[PDB]
């Protein structure tokens, strides 16, 4: 793998969580039951926290690998392995967005 | 005169010991300070409470009883209690920590380190005693002390004084205000450890107590207090056969004549009526016909069994207050007529009647009415295999996945003695359903 | 009488620890200076167990404030009850772990260990008897990671009668720094399969869960974080700091609750938890008490309890309720879910009532459950670490410190082995 591979898939994993947020918060307008909204708010929040601590932290990484600048060294082998322990969060995350689309519809 | 030294160990087992201590004196008109009043030297001059009592130089009446914890607190209590004047420092041994509901804790780890100096205070009481006929054990199952210390001492007075009637008292766990989930592993553990060296268990059920001081006594929630003054109401009960002079069970030596003709036969049912709460004290009271029918019946029992599924063995019946024979034996036919009293073949032994004419006493403000004539009912039946029931699949349901069972392990004691106790209670379950079958 | 030692590690640790000691000897009356100013002695029954007094009524804790870096100590101690602990009780190193857990537990471990437990050991001889060690730490940060696993290993080999629970503060990827923190957790949880004969399992993620949506804080920070796991710990030692019918003290608890050598962590259970924007005026009732303690939005650990079948549970209730309706609710929750609690172990349900509601909730209700869902955690642990395995990443920042990697493979190899055992007992 390559580092212009890390840049365009994490912008593509931001812009999709943030897309994602958009509408959650722009759906949370309606009168919708409080376990619902209570679900939502928890996903938009946790969708958050992962952009600005674990993306902006792991970018920061990618920085590292790039310009050789930190504490010590570090290979791409390293940023695959931590994009692996992104990945299961995000498909998790993805999976609670598909549960509350799943109870939207129920009502 | 035929002294009895009392052994009480464990939580419970000190507080209970309190209950039945502070009625003791209640009932033989002694005050905390431990003297005895001329007006209040109720006997006339017997010394039937100088069995339980011992008399010092400046007339001071001394129980022999042997407070005995592994914990500081319950005995600080004793300490700062009203009664703080009436035991000696000698009497009451505490120790550092408790066994932690632990059998084998309190049995192998830290029981050795004070069982020496216990034997050593009980040598000194019973050295003062020349008719000493046994000793009284009061103790909780659940307990890891009062199990584990139970039984040390019981094996340590077994091998010392084997031939001495060794009655207990024992407290049955229960679910609602069970101490520990470990209850059914140290209560078979304490019962096959005890079940040659001990001479007639009575056990207390914590279900039933709590049942009927829960239905008849108009309390929703009974605490400990309760509890252990109604566990006080029936010891004294049993004992005062003991205290004063009468005509039935008036040795140690009686109780496992008349109840356990058999060894591993010997854990009796209980039962007292009447009981009313204070709050309903007005009430009218019960006659002799009345009572007996009520402690007949499984509401007024205090272990939770089925005498009519099972088969007695041997009864007797102890009476307080103004009871007139005639009535009883009208009471006893009735019973025999109407409900379907079974007898095993092979034992003929009927009905024993003893009435001691002292009427009952009650703890001051008290949830107990006082009442002219009560009667508590000894009777021994394989329904109580009931219970025994209870707690073997109790038991089962974690062995089979072989629960809990590191801490005992790493305790300093094999796991196959938990095989054993387990084959020790299928072998006494079997005979009792074989007495059960034959007869 | 049964006084417990209480220690602290690392700076996240150590924070914890402080405002926990602030919130309880607020709970029993007691200044900054030490001195008592409550109202009843029923806080003053059990005073000792954590408290000591010196002919001035001053009520210093029973606490040890260490950590390799010094500065945690000076930020500890300049707060409201930083300075009431006991001044040899502060052990700090001169070099640091560096959120290692090799230099934490092997060189710059040992060269305070040492003079820790010296102090250990003067608290010992003063107390009369002494049941267990109170642990608080990060297993994010490689500081107190490596110096609570040496306090604990040379604890059980000075001391293996006496038993020891602890709380660890389990870090989150999405919390805090991720570059070698897997493997100082896995180390430190392969630790604890052993050492320790209890544990009390916090989660960050349920942890800022918890703190943001339920709270309703837009950017979560460490100090609410901090008193919601002090509060947690306050319900949690309830039992033992107060008297109780229970009269549970650590080890009756690790009896009535660890029915295994190795299943020995606990989730713990906070209710009720209201944001500070909308929170009630009134009591709840004990039926919504209920159904908010038993839901999963209750649990510091990020673990769905439906996932897993409950050990051993009990259930610590503070505050003037009739417990009738206490017992009827949990006997109607026990038939009601009846399959997520295992039925080999009769009566693993256990309720406990006090007196002595927390400040600002006037009732409150706690939870401490022994649950197999906690194996998912170890499931995560395991995701993470086992992919910094296959590529070796950043392991020669370990090989260089005196770790091989025949530590983590036996590291991996006892939590493989926990995750199988809580499967196999979760049929």
């Amino acid at each position: 793998h390559g580092v212009p591979y890390f840049r365009n898939i994490l912008q593509s994993e931001t812009e999709k969580l943030t897309s994602h947020c958009f509408e959650w918060d722009r759906k949370l307008e309606l009168d919708i039951p409080d376990d619902a909204k209570d679900l939502i708010r928890t996903a938009v929040g946790q969708t958050r926290l992962l952009m600005k601590e674990r993306f902006k932290q792991f970018e920061g990484l990618v920085d590292d690998c790039e310009y050789k600048r930190g504490i010590k060294e570090t290979t791409c082998t390293d940023l695959d392995g931590f994009w692996d322990m992104v990945s299961f969060q995000i498909e998790d995350v993805i999976h609670k967005f598909n549960n509350l689309i799943k109870l939207e519809e129920s009502g | 005169m035929r002294e009895c030294i009392s052994i009480h160990v464990g939580q419970a087992g000190v507080q209970i010991g309190n209950a039945c201590w502070e009625l003791y004196c209640l009932e033989h008109g002694i005050q905390p300070d431990g003297q005895m009043p001329s007006d209040k030297t109720i006997g006339g001059g017997d010394d039937s409470f100088n069995t339980f009592f011992s008399e010092t130089g400046a007339g001071k009446h001394v129980p022999r009883a042997v407070f005995v914890d592994l914990e500081p607190t319950v005995i600080d209590e004793v300490r700062t209690g009203t009664y703080r004047q009436l035991f000696h420092p000698e009497q009451l041994i505490t120790g550092k920590e408790d066994a932690a509901n632990n059998y084998a804790r309190g049995h192998y780890t830290i029981g050795k380190e004070i069982i020496d100096l216990v034997l050593d205070r009980i040598r000194k009481l019973a050295d003062q005693c020349t008719g000493l006929q046994g000793f009284s054990v009061f103790h909780s199952f659940g307990g890891g002390t009062g199990s584990g210390f139970t039984s040390l001492l019981m094996e340590r007075l077994s091998v010392d004084y084997g031939k001495k009637s060794k009655l207990e008292f024992s407290i049955y766990p229960a679910p609602q205000v069970s101490t520990a989930v470990v209850e059914p592993y140290n209560s078979i553990l304490t019962t096959h450890t005890t079940l040659e060296h001990s001479d007639c268990a009575f056990m207390v059920d914590n279900e039933a107590i709590y049942d009927i001081c829960r239905r008849n006594l108009d309390i929703e929630r009974p605490t400990y207090t309760n509890l252990n003054r109604l566990i006080g109401q029936i010891v004294s009960s049993i004992t005062a056969s003991l205290r004063f002079d009468g005509a039935l069970n008036v040795d140690l030596t009686e109780f496992q004549t008349n109840l356990v003709p058999y060894p591993r036969g010997h854990f009796p049912l209980a039962t007292y009526a009447p009981v009313i709460s204070a709050e309903k004290a007005y009430h009218e009271q019960l006659s002799v016909a009345e009572i007996t029918n009520a402690c007949f019946e499984p509401a007024n029992q205090m272990v939770k069994c089925d005498p009519r599924h099972g088969k007695y063995m041997a009864c007797c019946l102890l009476y307080r207050g103004d009871v007139v024979p005639k009535d009883v034996n009208a009471a006893i036919a009735t019973i025999k007529t109407k409900r379907t009293i079974q007898f095993v073949d092979w034992c003929p032994t009927g009905f024993k009647v003893g009435i001691n004419y002292e009427p009952p006493t009650v703890v001051p403000g008290g949830d107990l009415a006082k009442v002219q004539r009560a009667v508590c009912m000894l009777s021994n039946t394989t329904a109580i295999a009931e219970a025994w029931a209870r707690l073997d699949h109790k038991f089962d349901l974690m062995y089979a996945k072989r629960a809990f069972v590191h801490w005992y392990v790493g305790e300093g004691m094999e796991e196959g003695e938990f095989s054993e106790a387990r084959e020790d209670m299928a072998a006494l379950e079997k005979d009792y359903e074989e007495v059960g079958v034959d007869s | 009488m049964r006084e417990i030692v209480h220690i602290q590690a690392g700076q996240c640790g150590n924070q914890i620890g402080a405002k926990f000691w602030e919130v309880i000897s607020d709970e029993h009356g007691i200044d900054p200076t030490g001195s008592y100013h409550g109202d009843s002695d029923l806080q003053l029954e059990r005073i000792n167990v954590y408290y000591n007094e010196a002919a001035g009524n001053k009520y210093v804790p029973r606490a040890i404030l260490v950590d390799l870096e010094p500065g945690t100590m000076d930020s500890v101690r300049s707060g409201p009850f930083g300075q009431i602990f006991r001044p040899d009780n502060f052990v700090f190193g001169q070099s640091g772990a560096g959120n290692n857990w090799a230099k934490g537990h092997y060189t710059e471990g040992a060269e305070l260990v040492d003079s820790v437990l010296d102090v250990v050991r003067k608290e010992s001889e003063s107390c009369d008897c002494l049941q267990g060690f109170q642990l608080t730490h990060s297993l994010g940060g490689g500081t107190g990671s490596g110096m609570g696993t040496l306090l604990i290993s040379k604890i059980r080999e000075e001391y293996p009668d006496r038993i020891m629970n602890t709380f660890s503060v389990v870090p989150s990827p999405k919390v805090s720094d991720t570059v070698v923190e897997p493997y100082n957790a896995t180390l430190s949880v392969h630790q604890l399969v052993e050492n320790t004969d209890e544990t009390y399992c916090i989660d960050n993620e349920a942890l800022y869960d918890i703190c943001f949506r339920t709270l309703k804080l837009t950017t979560p920070t460490y100090g609410d974080l901090n008193h919601l796991v002090s509060a947690t710990m306050s319900g949690v030692t309830t039992c033992l700091r107060f008297p109780g019918q229970l009269n549970a003290d650590l080890r009756k608890l690790a009896v009535n609750m660890v029915p295994f050598p190795r299943l020995h962590f606990f989730m713990p259970g906070f209710a009720p938890l209201t944001s500070r924007g909308s929170q009630q005026y009134r009591a709840l009732t004990v039926p919504e008490l209920t159904q908010q303690m038993f839901d999963a939005k209750n649990m510091m650990a990020a673990c769905d309890p439906r996932h897993g079948r409950y050990l051993t549970v009990a259930a610590v209730f503070r505050g003037r309720m009739s417990m009738k309706e206490v017992d009827e609710q949990m006997l109607n929750v026990q038939n009601k879910n009846s399959s997520y609690f295992v039925e080999w172990i009769p009566n693993n349900v256990k309720t406990a009532v006090c007196d002595i509601p927390p400040r600002g909730l006037k009732m409150s209700a706690t939870f401490i459950g022994n649950s197999t869902a906690i194996q998912e955690l170890f499931k995560r642990i395991s995701e993470q670490f086992t992919a910094m395995f296959r590529r070796k990443a950043f392991l020669h920042w370990y090989t260089g410190e005196g770790m091989d990697e025949m530590e983590f493979t036996e590291a991996e190899s006892n939590m493989n082995d926990l995750v199988s055992e809580y499967q196999q007992y979760q049929d």
